């Protein structure tokens, strides 16, 4: 089958730039035309440009001139040719320009089809961009009224953190929220479990916030008052 | 350039309805593309050039249209196939549609939570609202400091489809300061909701248990 | 009654069987005589509709000169993906002759004769031949060379023009000669000359003739947005050897009509490459150093390959850049007003 492979997660300061590569695999690599498309989060799809691996012929979007540019490189490898990576270049990163970055190829079909039939995805590349520098998130309780009992995972950059409770014994009745961008530039969200009221005095509950880019592992217990 | 316009946003399909956009082009003579996004994952294109499927895919994905208005139509829908759907022109694409599960009930239920008291020593405090389900997902989740009602210092997060039991979540963070905490003492979460016959009201006091 | 059929055809040209030179040579095995005396028969009350991008024809002819180039031009180093081939490279004798493409028995071409046929739609006054017209199989980017004429006015050829990745033909109804010049004396550095006065006011046409096509907005040329040097610039070949030229100043949009100051002649900075990216898709190819002596090629300017910039236009302008790339596409610009069908 074919295979679109792209770089891993990217956070940059605003200014910066950064370059994204996407390895190909499955078909000929200069039979087809790879596009750029960004999902552009809550704003759905901008087309970026198109790049024919032939000569490395581009075409760049109007409202992005001056901004981006697109390369190609063919396989090293003599017993694994016709393969071969694209590569993209975003310069002068603002605001706008974070969303995730998909490379995509019009699927291999029919003649009269236009060149924006895109059949085969890359797994996509998360692209953040902001002034907030990478943190490792503090880990409160939601105790349980004594009259549901949840951990508030608060002031962590960058995405994500993922949440499960005593180790993933406990999937059933658990609530993780999406995360939130305060106005500080930092992250935040909340995750809860509904339990039975008679247990909170003989069942242990810990949730297990887990944050990779600053390395940092929590192990918080919730207790009534 | 052309305009893309998929409207309406969002229906409720029971399991087995049937599906109809409209995808109304502002310049016709064109094709479209369709494409099938649960998200957190990558996009699967569906139909390709006004009306034909791609390879390995499902015949309940029926593609049609023409001139400017074109539609999608699916036939008895599957568990997985409760997503986000795009359609496209060319380098002009469209802003999408999201399809959710029915029946569920009406009515929201609401647990409070007090901040810790080692997020006090941080001076900062976050009191934070749980509601279950609720749908319609109008909601009006106020909060009321001492019967102060509360706006512009908190934020939401709702969607996240369960497919064991259709239900949904909501959380209203409410965020002050150390100081302003300490400075009141009724806390309260007002949501009034549809499916309420009257707003219900969950609250404490600073400083009791 | 008839049917349209694709089948094998054959080439015929007047290539002599003493030149040494390549386009000879290898006519001279792959090829028939010309037929001397050929005949058209005008179809009355017939229309018939074509398609200069499926076209079978192009591909064939697409097909022989690769084996041409492959036959005569041998670069010296050649990889292979991961490896090296090393073969011989002696200088040749390179001058591109027009080769007909013909039918077999059973099958008959049949010819647009429409004068403002724009490749797509269908014909009026349609007639039957054997063989096309005299065609040079002359690669190149940019700019087309040593064509056929658009029979009336400046014909605008494009597969779909709302679609930004279909490259646009612009078919010249007034050809204009480039000089171009390697002085037999920092070898590598060549120029080529240009009638200024004529192409702007041959691209001035242009220019007005593609408003119509784009809601009667402005239209402005820029140089490439990048690639190989083979598409960014002028790519070509004669005498054997590989030119690679400048033409910035060919779309200088402020000289063009207004700001009245630009007339006279124009010349283009050109280099002689002995390092090239192969069209064949093949990989990059070592040459030998160039030959002694004045290396000059005065060709014909038939046609311009632009590819619209496109993206949000909010504002009312529209971005062409010049560049091929799909030496396919350089076929069509002569094969576009034929169709092969096959009889009954
Ligand atoms: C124009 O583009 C559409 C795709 O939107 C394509 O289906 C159609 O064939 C194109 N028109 C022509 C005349 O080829
Ligand atoms: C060519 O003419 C046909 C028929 O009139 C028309 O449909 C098509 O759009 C034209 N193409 C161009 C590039 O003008
Ligand atoms: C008929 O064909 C001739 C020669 O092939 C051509 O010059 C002429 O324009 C055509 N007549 C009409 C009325 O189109
Ligand atoms: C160059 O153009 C002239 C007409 O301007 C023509 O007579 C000549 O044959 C052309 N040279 C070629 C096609 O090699
Ligand atoms: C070339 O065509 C244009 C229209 O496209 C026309 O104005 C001009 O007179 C033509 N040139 C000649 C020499 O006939
Ligand atoms: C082309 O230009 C060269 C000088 O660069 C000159 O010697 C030659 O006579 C010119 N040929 C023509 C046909 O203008
Ligand atoms: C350019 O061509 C024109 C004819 O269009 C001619 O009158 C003029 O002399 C030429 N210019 C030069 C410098 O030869
Ligand atoms: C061609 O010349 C222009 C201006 O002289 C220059 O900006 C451009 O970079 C050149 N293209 C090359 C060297 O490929
Ligand atoms: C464009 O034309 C003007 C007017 O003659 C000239 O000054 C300028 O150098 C030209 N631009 C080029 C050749 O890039
Ligand atoms: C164009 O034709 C002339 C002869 O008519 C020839 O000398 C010249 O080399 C040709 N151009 C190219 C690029 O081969």
């Amino acid at each position: 089958e074919v295979q679109l492979v792209e770089s891993g997660p990217v956070m940059r300061k605003p200014g910066s730039s950064m370059k994204i590569s996407c390895a190909t695999s499955g078909y000929n690599f200069r039979d087809f035309s790879i596009h750029w498309v960004r999902f552009n989060r809550r704003y759905g799809f901008e087309w970026i440009g198109w790049i024919k691996p032939m000569w490395g012929a581009v075409n760049y979007a109007r409202q992005l001139q001056g901004r981006v540019s697109m390369s190609r490189l063919f396989s090293q490898d003599l017993y694994y040719p016709d393969r071969g990576t694209a590569y993209l270049e975003f310069s002068g990163l603002t605001s706008a320009d974070t969303a995730d970055y998909f490379c995509v190829r019009r699927g291999s079909s029919c003649p009269h089809c236009g060149d924006f039939h895109f059949e085969h995805w890359g797994q996509g590349t998360a692209v953040v961009v902001s002034a907030a520098s990478t943190k490792g998130p503090s880990v409160f309780p939601l105790a349980p009224s004594s009259k549901a009992l949840g951990c508030l995972v608060k002031d962590y950059f960058p995405e994500p953190v993922t949440v499960s409770w005593n180790s993933g014994a406990l999937t059933s009745g658990v609530h993780t929220f999406p995360a939130v961008l305060q106005s500080s530039g930092l992250y935040s969200l909340s995750s809860v479990v509904t339990v039975p009221s008679s247990s909170l005095g003989t069942q242990t509950y810990i949730c297990n916030v887990n944050h990779k880019p600053s390395n940092t592992k929590v192990d918080k217990k919730v207790e009534p008052k | 350039e052309i305009v893309l316009t998929q409207s309406p946003a969002t229906l409720s399909l029971s399991p087995g309805e049937r599906a109809t956009l409209s995808c109304r082009a502002s310049q016709g003579g064109n094709s479209l593309n369709w494409y099938q996004k649960r998200r957190g994952q990558t996009p699967r294109l569906l139909i390709y050039d006004t009306s034909r499927r791609a390879s390995d895919i499902p015949e309940k994905f029926v593609g049609s249209g023409s001139g400017t208005d074109f539609s999608l139509t699916i036939t008895k829908v599957g568990p997985e196939d409760f997503a986000v759907y795009y359609c496209q022109q060319f380098e002009f694409f469209g802003l999408g549609t999201t399809l959710e599960i029915n029946r569920t009930v009406a009515a929201p239920s609401v647990f409070i939570f007090p901040p810790s008291d080692e997020q006090l020593k941080s001076g900062t405090a976050s009191v934070v609202c749980l509601l279950n389900n609720f749908y319609p997902r109008e909601a009006k989740v106020q909060w009321k400091v001492d019967n102060a009602l509360q706006s512009g210092n908190s934020q939401e997060s709702v969607t996240e489809q369960d497919s064991k039991d259709s239900t949904y979540s909501l959380s209203s963070t409410l965020t002050l300061s150390k100081a302003d905490y300490e400075k009141h003492k009724v806390y309260a979460c007002e949501v009034t909701h549809q499916g309420l016959s009257s707003p219900v009201t969950k609250s404490f006091n600073r400083g009791e248990c | 009654v008839w049917k349209d059929a694709d089948t094998t055809l054959f080439c015929a040209s007047d290539a002599k069987a003493h030149e040494t030179e390549v386009h000879n040579v290898w006519a001279t095995h792959a090829c028939v005589p010309t037929d001397p005396n050929p005949q058209e028969i005008h179809l009355e009350n017939v229309t018939e509709n074509f398609n200069m991008w499926k076209n079978n024809m192009v591909e064939q002819m697409q097909e022989d000169v690769i084996s041409l180039w492959d036959q005569s031009l041998q670069p010296c180093v050649k990889l292979t993906g991961g490896s090296v081939i090393k073969q011989a490279c002696p200088k040749i004798s390179f001058d591109p002759i027009p080769i007909h493409y013909c039918t077999p028995a059973g099958y008959v071409i049949l010819k647009c004769n429409d004068k403002n046929f724009n490749g797509t739609g269908p014909c009026k006054n349609v007639s039957s031949v054997q063989c096309t017209h005299g065609i040079k199989p002359v690669v190149s980017t940019q700019l087309l060379l040593n064509g056929s004429l658009a029979e009336e006015e400046i014909i605008i050829r494009s597969e779909n023009l709302t679609n930004n990745a279909k490259t646009i033909i612009v078919h010249l109804n007034k050809s204009v000669e480039i000089n171009c010049t390697r002085p037999s004396n920092d070898i590598r550095k060549a120029y080529c000359e240009i009638n200024g006065t004529k192409w702007n006011k041959v691209l001035k046409q242009v220019t007005e003739k593609l408003k119509e096509h784009f809601n009667n907005k402005t239209i402005i040329f820029q140089p490439p947005s990048g690639g190989d040097l083979e598409i960014t610039m002028h790519h070509f070949n004669c005498r054997g050897e590989f030119f690679y030229c400048n033409t910035t100043q060919l779309f200088n949009n402020t000289c063009i009509g207004n700001m009245k100051g630009c007339n006279g002649t124009i010349t283009l900075p050109c280099k002689i490459k002995q390092i090239i990216n192969m069209w064949q898709g093949t990989g990059q190819a070592m040459y030998a150093p160039p030959i002694d002596g004045k290396i000059n090629c005065v060709s014909n300017i038939t046609g311009i390959l632009l590819t619209r910039d496109g993206g949000a236009n909010n504002t009312s302008n529209e971005t062409f850049r010049p560049g091929g790339g799909n030496i396919k596409d350089n076929w069509r610009s002569e094969l576009y007003k034929y169709k092969v069908v096959q009889i009954e």
